[PDB]
C-alpha cells in the first residue's frame, strides 16, 4: 500500500469519485482534457498540496514519509488525512521510469495516473495538530479481491510515459530510446 | 407475518439458525445433470447448498429456489458478509432455507 | 516536435481510458441484474 | 397516471408514506415452502416485507414483485439510499407497495 | 430496420423526441395494483413513465418492456447521462418508446 | 463444436467477420412495437443491431436473442471493448450474429 | 450432496477436473442458428465451452445451462479467478459441467 497527505476529506474524496490530479473534477470526467505528462508533473509544486498536477497523483512508499511530506505542505492545517492506497499498474514508481532524470530523486514517489479510483482506497489516518491519531478509518468501498492480487506498473510500461520533451537527452539513451513516442528523439 | 430469519425459521422442522458474520470463501455451481445446484464455504469449515429443484418444490418455491442462487453468486462476488443462515440440518450438506445480511 | 507531447499526451489518454474501463467493469457491475430469460420468452 | 411516488400512494385503500432517506440497514430473504419473501429493515426502527405472491395480485403484479426484490437487494448490496417507501399499512410487518430514489 | 432513434421515433404515430443529455434524478418502481410501472424524473423536471402492460401493446412488446425498466434501474444507479428519449405522447407521463445513450 | 468466433462464423453463409476492437460508441434499445431492438454504433462510422425476433428465427435462438441485448448493455455501459463481430451482411444495418472481448 | 467440485465432477462417466487459478481471457457469445452457446479460453491455451441445448438435457438443466452462461459473463467481466472446472472429456472444445472459484 501507498500513503499520501491531503487536506481533502473522505466526503469530498467520495464525492469526486476519488483523488483527483489538478483540474479534474472528477474521475470518469470527459470533460476537461487534462494534460498528462510525468516529467512535468515530478519537478511541479503546488502550494497546500503533495504533487498532483499533470494528470498525476503523488504517493510515498510509507506512513512517515507521508507525514513527513504532509507536514512540509499541509503543516499547520488543524485537519489532514493521510490516505492509504492499494498497488494497482495506474501506478508508476516515479525512480524508476525517470531514472537519472528523476528531478526529485530523493523523495522516492509512486505517481498514479489519472488520478486513484475510490474504490482503490484503503482507508484513511485522520491528522491534527500535525500529531496522527492512529486509528485507521476503513473504506467500506474499497474492492480487497481486485486490489489485492494487483502491483504497481512495472517500468517497462512507462517509459513511453516518461514525457520527456522532444530535445531531451534521455530519448536518445538507455533505457528510453527503445519506447520514444514518435516525434520524441 | 415473521420478521427475522429467527422467527421464520422456528416454523419449520429440522431447521437450525447457524451465525457466520464471514463472507463466503468458496463458491462452486453445477449444471451437471441431476445436480443443477450450488455449494457454499465458509471459513468456519461448514459446507451449505441450495437443493436441485424437483417435483416436491412447489412451482412457487421454484422462483424462490433460482433467486437464492443469484444472491449467493453475487454475494460471493461482492465479498458480502452473512451473518446467519437458516438451514435444513436433516441433508448434507445442510440446506440453505434463508438467509440475511447486515449493516 | 509537438507530435512528443501529442504522442505523451496520447498514450497516456489511452492508459488512462482503458484503467477506467477495468475499474468500471468492478463497480458497475454490483448493479448487473440476471434475468430468467425462459420467464419472459 | 400519477407523477411522483407520494401521488401514486393516494390511490390506496390502506397506505402511508415512510420517508427513509437512508440506506437498507438489513436484508432478509426466504425460499423457504410457504415463506419465499423478502424483509428490509432500517436504522430508524422499521421493518417492511415484499409479500408472498399468493392471490391480492394480479399476473402483472407477479413480475412486479420479483422486480422489487431484485432492487432491494441491488440497494442493500450497494448501500443506495431508498428515499421514500410506499406501504400497506394493514399487514405486518408493513408492506411494500412503491420505492423511490433521489440522486 | 432504422439506424438512429430519431428514424425510430419517426415511424411512430403520437411520438416524439426529448433531448435530455443528463442522468436520471429520481427512480420510482412501484408495484402497486394496476400500477406497476417505473416513473423517473430528471433535474430539468421533465416526467416519463414505462406504462403498465396492458392491450395497447401487442405480445411481443411484453418483453421489451421488462427489458426497458431493467435499463432504467442500472442507468439511474450507475448515472449515465441519457441523450435522447422517444416518447408517446398521448398520455401523461409521456411513454417511453426507445431511449439512447452515447459515452 | 468450434472453437473460435472467426471458425464458428465461417460455418454461416452471408456472415463476415469485423475487427472492431473498441468500445461501442451509442447504445439505442426500442420497445416499440415492431422493433423490438438494440442499435449499437462505434467511432468508425458503422452500425450493428440485434434484430428483432422474427420469422427467420427458431425457438432455441429467441433465448440467445435476449442474451445478447443484455450483454451489449453492460458491455457499453462499463467500456469494455468488443474485439470481433460477426454480423449477417444481407440486412441493414449489419445484424449481429456472435461478439467475442478478450482481456 | 457431494460437497466439493471434485466430488461432484467425479461421478459422471466422462467427467475432469481442471485446475486454471486464472481469469477468462476471452469471452465468445453466439446467438447464431444451432450455435447459441459460450466458449471461453484462458491464457494458456484451453477452451471450453457451454453446449447448445442438447436434446439428451432434462428440463431443470434447461435453466441450468443459462445459468452458467450468466455466471460466465460476470466472471469474466469482473476478472474473477477461476479455481477450478468440471468438464465433460468427450466433446469439442471440452463441455463445462460445473465451475468453483475462491476467496
Amino acid at each position: 500500500r501507498l500513503y499520501r497527505a491531503d487536506s481533502r476529506p473522505p466526503d469530498e474524496i467520495k464525492r469526486s469519485g476519488g483523488l483527483m490530479p489538478r483540474g479534474h473534477n472528477e474521475y470518469f470526467d470527459r470533460g476537461t482534457q487534462m494534460n498528462i505528462n510525468l516529467y512535468d508533473h515530478a519537478r511541479g509544486t503546488q502550494t497546500g498540496f503533495v504533487r498532483y498536477d499533470d494528470g498525476y497523483v503523488s504517493t510515498s512508499l510509507s506512513l512517515r514519509s507521508a507525514h513527513l511530506a504532509g507536514q512540509s505542505i499541509l503543516s499547520g492545517y488543524s485537519t489532514y488525512y493521510i490516505y492509504v492506497i492499494a498497488t494497482a499498474p495506474n501506478m508508476f514508481n516515479k525512480n524508476d521510469v525517470l531514472g537519472v532524470y528523476s528531478p526529485h530523486p530523493y523523495e522516492q514517489e509512486v505517481s498514479a495516473l489519472g488520478g486513484i479510483p475510490y474504490s482503490q482506497i484503503y482507508g484513511w489516518y485522520r491528522v491534527n495538530f500535525g500529531v496522527i491519531d492512529e486509528r485507521l478509518h476503513r473504506n467500506r468501498e474499497y474492492r480487497d479481491r481486485y486490489y489485492r492480487n494487483l502491483n504497481i506498473a512495472p517500468a517497462e510500461d512507462g517509459y513511453r510515459l516518461a514525457g520527456f520533451p522532444p530535445d531531451h537527452q534521455a530519448w536518445r539513451e538507455e533505457p528510453w530510446i527503445h519506447h520514444a513516442p514518435q516525434g520524441c528523439g | 407475518a415473521p420478521q427475522t430469519i429467527t422467527e421464520l425459521c422456528s416454523e419449520y422442522r429440522n431447521t437450525q439458525i447457524y451465525t457466520i458474520n464471514d463472507k463466503i470463501l468458496s463458491y462452486t455451481e453445477s449444471m451437471a445433470g441431476k445436480r443443477e445446484m450450488v455449494i457454499i464455504t465458509f471459513k468456519s469449515g461448514e459446507t451449505f447448498q441450495v437443493e436441485v429443484p424437483g417435483s416436491q418444490h412447489i412451482d412457487s418455491q421454484k422462483k424462490a429456489i433460482e433467486r437464492m442462487k443469484d444472491t449467493l453468486r453475487i454475494t460471493y462476488l461482492t465479498e458480502t458478509k452473512i451473518d446467519k443462515l437458516c438451514v435444513w440440518n436433516n441433508k448434507t450438506p445442510n440446506s440453505i432455507a434463508a438467509i440475511s445480511m447486515k449493516n | 516536435g509537438d507530435t512528443c507531447n501529442e504522442e505523451t499526451q496520447n498514450l497516456s489518454t489511452i492508459y488512462l481510458r482503458e484503467y477506467q474501463s477495468k475499474v468500471k467493469r468492478q463497480i458497475f457491475s454490483d448493479y448487473q441484474s440476471e434475468v430468467d430469460i425462459y420467464n419472459r420468452i
